[PDB]
RNA sequence: GUGAAGAGGGAAACAACCCAGACCGCCAGCUAAGGUCCCAAAGUCAUGGUUAAGUGGGAAACGAUGUGGGAAGGCCCAGAC
RNA sequence: GAUGUCGGCUCAUCACAUCCUGGGGCUGAAGUAGGUCCCAAGGGUAUGGCUGUUCGCCAUUUAAAGUGGUACGCGAGCUGG
RNA sequence: GCUGAAAGCAUCUAAGCACGAAACUUGCCCCGAGAUGAGUUCUCCCUGACUCCUUGAGAGUCCUGAAGGAACGUUGAAGAC
């Protein structure tokens, strides 16, 4: 016959909350991307976003080993000639802390419209309070 | 092309273990300094060896 | 300061010390002996 | 090693608090508090504190020795207190003290007002000298270093600020 | 601190008693009515909204008329916002006059400059023309080269070309304030301010300093 | 030997490199090279070491109290450095 | 079964092996002015005479009159010496 | 540079603290919520019936057209349109 494929209208998505304090950046991010993609479900389907909404708290207290704190360099080109801006991990934590986690996870999620749809399901917060108490997020002890 | 080239300099192919320079009649430390100075002018790693019976 | 690939002790007072992963010679006697590796 | 194993001595009338890795000495010259490295272990025998490396850390002994030296300096600072004297050797180089502002006249076209930190006290026994007192060896050294960096000793005449302990090594202006 | 909204009446000179002619710009800085006060608790930033002049009764639309009537002020011809420093505090309806620049020596005047239309490269970026003769062909004012070659094989962003010049917001900074006549609602600045006569200017106190 | 005249898997992409020679079909299983954190299928596998350099993930003579292992040797509780 | 080839003009953009300004070490650095090395690419970086010349010489300036890559940049942008 | 051991000393570093340039992040000016992550704050407007059913975030008829916009005209120190 034909192998079961999940149907996007009938998928079930849950809300988890993960406190990212003291965790290692990349080792948190791999699990975040796994659960955003839905690789932890029996009905995983490559062309269906079956993942779970995840809310990352305390995004400024993520930890990195070694000297990566003052030596990991986030490059990006504005598109104007000569506009290769860069910012170290500590500067980027200071200015826009949640972008660190966001880039960490966006690099691991697949590239494409489905990957963007998956990354729409990740909520990264600098602090500890999160708006989405209405969705009853589950404590996900990653 | 158009033939081989002209002889320009003469070399001596060196294989590991070849005892290049030898010296006698000097103190050992001065020999070490002299050999260090000489080896500094050569394109091959060297080492300091002594005489043995066999 | 001498920025040289080969830093050595140049007298009895020259002292080898590695700061910030860079080898330097600090001499209390002759300031001409201040070297770093580069 | 040797320094790490050499214990401190806790004199009369000084309080020694220990919370986690923060240690605190309240003497007669004031109050001091230092957060030691995690690899450090401080015991008691409340007369000679002693130090050891914690298990599971790399250098261990280096951290223990540096903490022992720090606490030796802290006890000396709270009992007798460190004191450093600076001189101003030059043409009309002068120092004055107004509370906690040291005013330097060093040939600059503007007076040099140096604000003393929290617990460092300055005096001018003479119009060409400064005497600094404080219970923190690192703090007093930093103050003296900044004062000297205002005008480091010239190699040709030794003008400028200097420590008393300092042999300003000179050289004669070259001949010819 | 806050500024005011004025109208560029024109430009004149002031003959000081020592025979010096200051070229001043005259700004009709009449009263500005505060229609709204924005605070952190409701807006995330401290600012005031002011209006000036007066607008046609039948051309003040119902939403704008309601917004003004909330403050209780007569409908002005526009709305501008001024961010607030922490010390200062204004209330709704307050009429702020040009006497605010009584003790201010230098101001910043921002307004929409004159629109030069579609300005070529020579006008817009001061490109140098090419030989009017010496054999030149149909290229007496063209921009010339606009790139390199196969590398990079593209024209870079921000390149200077022809286009729309002027008609944009321009801020002339640190203009000396000569006279502040509150009884006629006038501000007199030393120098030329952006825009044509009758345009709207925003005059703030100096920010460089 | 391969390509030419050989597809397929690996080396990111990469005729000629490694594995392997496509008769056709299958929504069956076991493997080679190469791999098993996410992209991206498979070990956040177990045991014991090493590195602290983002080395790994470009490069030499030469330099250096980096650190780990080994075989010696010199001076030492008449207490040595 | 065609990728226009020197120089000039207009327009640039990047590298740093930096010419100037900015921060330092050593000096056979008294001071002014230097020599040399380290960090630094934000901005600036001549006008003329000769020659088709880039180049070079010369005159006179300037804080300086940088070295290079960009099809020895730039002819569907100009010229044609 | 301070304090400071590893290495009883010494040492700017291995923990800890300090200073340090036109480079970097801001501060100055302009654009900027198509920032699909499409934000915020004011204000204004519209609160009538009735069928059919393929009962769906359904289709349709009647009555009703609001705030506003657009169109047209006179035009502008706005403009190729
Ligand atoms: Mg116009
Ligand atoms: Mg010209
Ligand atoms: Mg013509
Ligand atoms: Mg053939
Ligand atoms: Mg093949
Ligand atoms: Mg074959
Ligand atoms: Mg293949
Ligand atoms: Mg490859
Ligand atoms: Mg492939
Ligand atoms: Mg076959
Ligand atoms: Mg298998
Ligand atoms: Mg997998
Ligand atoms: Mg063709
Ligand atoms: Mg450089
Ligand atoms: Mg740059
Ligand atoms: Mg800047
Ligand atoms: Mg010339
Ligand atoms: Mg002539
Ligand atoms: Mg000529
Ligand atoms: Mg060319
Ligand atoms: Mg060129
Ligand atoms: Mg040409
Ligand atoms: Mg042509
Ligand atoms: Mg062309
Ligand atoms: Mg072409
Ligand atoms: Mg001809
Ligand atoms: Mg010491
Ligand atoms: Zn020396």
């Amino acid at each position: 016959m034909k192998t079961f494929t999940a149907k996007p209208e009938t998928v079930k998505r849950d809300w988890y909350v993960v406190d990212a304090t003291g965790k290692t950046l990349g080792r948190l991010a791999t699990e975040l991307a796994r659960r955003l993609r839905g690789k932890h479900k029996a009905e995983y389907t490559p062309h269906v976003d079956t993942g779970d909404y995840i809310i990352v708290l305390n995004a400024d207290k993520v930890a990195v080993t070694g000297n990566k704190r003052t030596d990991k360099v986030y490059y990006h080109h504005t598109g104007h000639i000569g506009g290769i801006k860069q910012a170290t991990f500590e500067e980027m934590i200071a200015r826009r802390p949640e972008r660190v986690i966001e880039i960490a996870v966006k690099g691991m999620l697949p590239k494409g419209p489905l990957g963007r749809a998956m990354f729409r399901k990740l909520k990264v917060y600098a602090g500890n309070e999160h708006n989405h108490a209405a969705q009853q997020p589950q404590v996900l002890d990653i | 092309g158009k033939g081989k080239g002209n002889v320009e300099y003469w070399v001596a192919l060196i294989q590991p273990g070849k005892v290049l320079y030898e010296m006698d009649g000097v103190p050992e430390e001065l020999a070490r300094e002299a050999f260090k100075l000489a080896a500094a002018k050569l394109p091959i790693k060297t080492t300091f060896v002594t005489k043995t019976v066999m | 300061m001498k920025v040289r690939a080969s830093v050595k002790k140049l007298c009895r007072n020259c002292k080898i010390v590695k700061r910030d992963g860079v080898i330097r010679v600090i001499c209390s006697a002759e300031p001409k002996h201040k070297q770093r590796q580069g | 090693s040797r320094v790490a194993k050499a214990p401190v001595v806790v004199p009369a009338g000084v309080d020694v608090k220990i919370n986690g890795q923060v240690i605190t000495i309240k003497g007669k010259n004031g109050e001091l508090t230092r957060t030691l490295n995690d690899a450090v272990e401080v015991k008691h025998a409340d007369n000679t504190l002693t130090f050891g490396p914690r298990d599971g850390y790399a250098d261990g002994w280096a951290q223990a020795g540096t903490a022992r030296a720090l606490l030796n300096s802290m006890v000396i600072g709270v009992t007798e207190g460190f004191t450093k004297k600076l001189q101003l050797v030059g043409v009309g180089y002068r120092a004055a003290v107004k509370g906690n502002v040291i005013n330097l006249s060093l040939g600059f076209s503007h007076p040099v007002d140096h604000q003393l930190p929290a617990g460092i006290t300055a005096e001018c026994p003479t119009q060409t000298e400064i005497v600094l007192k404080g219970a923190d060896k690192q703090v007093i050294g930093q103050v003296a270093a900044d004062l000297r960096a205002y005008r480091r000793p010239e190699p040709y005449k030794g003008k400028g600020v200097r420590y008393a302990d300092e042999v300003v090594r000179t050289k004669e202006a070259k001949k010819k | 601190m806050i500024g005011l909204v004025g109208k560029k009446v024109g430009m004149t000179r002031i003959f000081t008693e020592d025979g010096v002619s200051i070229p001043v710009t005259v700004i009709e800085v009449e009263a500005n009515r505060v229609t709204q006060v924005k605070d952190l608790a409701n807006d995330g930033y401290r600012a005031i909204q002011v209006t000036t002049g007066a607008k046609k009764a039948n051309r003040v639309t119902k939403p704008e008329a309601g917004h003004f009537a909330k403050a209780g002020v007569e409908a002005g011809r526009g709305l501008w916002e001024f961010r607030l420093a922490e010390g200062e505090e204004f209330t709704v309806g307050q009429s702020i006059s040009v006497e605010l620049f009584a003790d201010v020596k230098k101001v910043d005047v921002t307004g929409t400059s004159k629109g030069k239309g579609f300005a070529g490269t020579v006008k817009r970026w001061n490109f140098r023309t090419q030989d009017a003769t010496h054999g030149n062909s149909l290229s007496h004012r063209v921009p010339g080269s606009i790139g390199q070659n196969q590398t990079p094989g593209k024209v870079f962003k921000g390149k200077k070309m022809a286009g729309q010049m002027g008609n944009e917001r321009v801020t002339v900074q640190s203009l000396d304030v000569v006279r502040v006549d509150a009884e006629r609602n006038l501000l007199l600045v030393k120098g030329a301010v952006p825009g044509a006569t009758g345009s709207d200017l925003i005059v703030k106190p100096a920010v460089k300093a």
